[PDB]
């Protein structure tokens, strides 16, 4: 249970190196993003066995104080990013329970079994997709396989040709795999906003009797 | 000034589907949102480490796109 | 072992609920078939490491006293079902070593490494394919996968577009995968009886030095 | 009476290949064998939980088929 896809992967050279090459860059002078304290939050807020839904994201936010370990989620005061803002549009429209929060902190979803995984875990301040050759993908690829191996009935919310498809060949009848275009404004319209991923993803849980997910953010301390 | 809030990587096909023109490699959709005019300013560049500008697309409150090739 | 991940699967909620949902139904008033005592016989009579051949079947016989856990196999006195009867004709003709017994009890094949797996493990008396929404498929799917993962050189005897194809994408390189129409009378003639699955299966098993299989039934 | 001994699930194509007509869904081949006349009585019905009759096929000792749509 993360002492599975971790016990030996975390000893394997590829991931062993990805860590230090990041560490050096840090002390070497470059400010790398998700503070080494936050790098592994995804696995913290949601355990292997609790993974009810899985949302794939690319690499962390490269601006100051935005990223904190969870994909899409920003800190309690940062401006809601275009895609998270859009995910909200879909929500306030699809789930009639709702209304929108006032921030982009999604830790609430996190502790409700929604795994918010980035395929690349770190980024250089100001340089998008800069750490995309260290080994975060091969580790993150491991993670998905394991979820696909040791788990049943997980919903994979795959957005964008990059996350869906390409980095997501899951057992279609061991897990639910919903696909759709990226929430990004250069894409959300003309083809995304019509999907009902959030409602569907809850619809199939009650179906299995599993307790559904509350997509209404919140804001702890 | 112009604060880019996110940078999404897309493939030639996904961008062709919107732009009407096909980028010759991965594209990075750099987005800066404007609370007020309710506009999304998008800078499409090539992938790291060049960030060679490809196109510029302005989108309004109801999704109309004002595209421009760089 | 079968204590090979079946250990994990068996705790997975889906395989916990498929059990109880079947349990309730039982004590709730409905007579579900393969008495619990028999439900898992296929894994008992043939172990993971012994699986020389694999024959896929659908769901158990929904009539009284027919099924006992093995696919196709009936108990020591029940009428030989049409499909098993046909399987016999193919055999009676293909393998010049045997004749035909006078029963459909196939445990003999079972203890010789022939895995007779139904994709769905239970059924309601008189209601065919009634339990096909509980979760036996997904469990059974795991099972085939594992045989394909931890095993080498297994013959998969797949009959009928449902068993072959549909529920059967095995690495056709590491394993032998013979296909053919279902022995059902509404099909056996229309292009099945010509295949030589039993002889070929032994042909392979033999080409690897492995001890072949005796397709001639027998009583315990 | 008419004791059904087995019920085999088939797909539209397998059945069309035999019947000459294509079933709009999965078919259940319900077979009752006849020791004596050496006949196989088959009742094709839709899949669970309807079992709505589709076709009736009578087959003799040497495989000739006497089909009739229900």
């Amino acid at each position: 249970t993360w002492h599975d896809v971790l016990a030996e992967e975390k000893q394997q050279p590829y991931f062993l190196n990805t860590l230090q090459t990041v560490a050096s860059e840090r002390q070497s002078g470059v400010t790398i993003y998700p503070p080494q304290k936050d790098v592994f939050n995804a696995f913290r807020f949601t355990e292997l066995g609790d993974v009810k839904v899985v949302i794939l994201g690319q690499d962390p936010y490269h601006g100051p104080g935005q990223a904190h370990g969870l994909a899409f989620s920003v800190r309690p005061g940062i401006a809601i990013p275009p895609s998270l803002l859009n995910m909200y549009k879909e929500l306030e429209n699809t789930i009639p329970g709702f209304t929108r929060p006032n921030h982009g902190y999604l830790e609430s979803w996190a502790r409700q079994g929604v795994l918010l995984l980035n395929t690349v875990l770190t980024v250089r301040a100001g340089q998008a997709h800069s750490h995309a050759s260290l080994g975060w993908e091969t580790f993150t690829d491991k993670v998905i396989s394991l979820i696909n191996q040791h788990r049943e009935g997980v919903v994979f919310l795959l957005w964008g040709s990059h996350a869906q498809k390409k980095g997501a060949i899951i057992d279609k009848q061991r897990h639910h795999v919903l696909k759709a275009p990226h929430p990004s404004p250069l894409s959300a319209h003309r083809g995304f906003f019509g999907c009902n991923h959030f409602v569907l993803a809850n619809q199939w849980l009650e179906q299995r009797g599993e307790t559904p997910i509350d997509w209404m953010p919140v804001l702890p301390a | 000034q112009l604060v880019i809030q996110e940078s999404i990587l897309m493939l030639p096909e996904e961008v062709e589907e919107v732009i009407g023109n096909k980028p010759e490699s991965d594209i990075l959709v750099h987005t800066a949102y404007d609370e007020s005019t309710d506009e999304n300013v998008m800078l499409l560049t090539s992938d790291a480490p060049e960030y060679k500008p490809w196109a510029l697309v302005i989108q309004d409150s109801n999704g109309e796109n004002k595209i421009k090739m760089l």
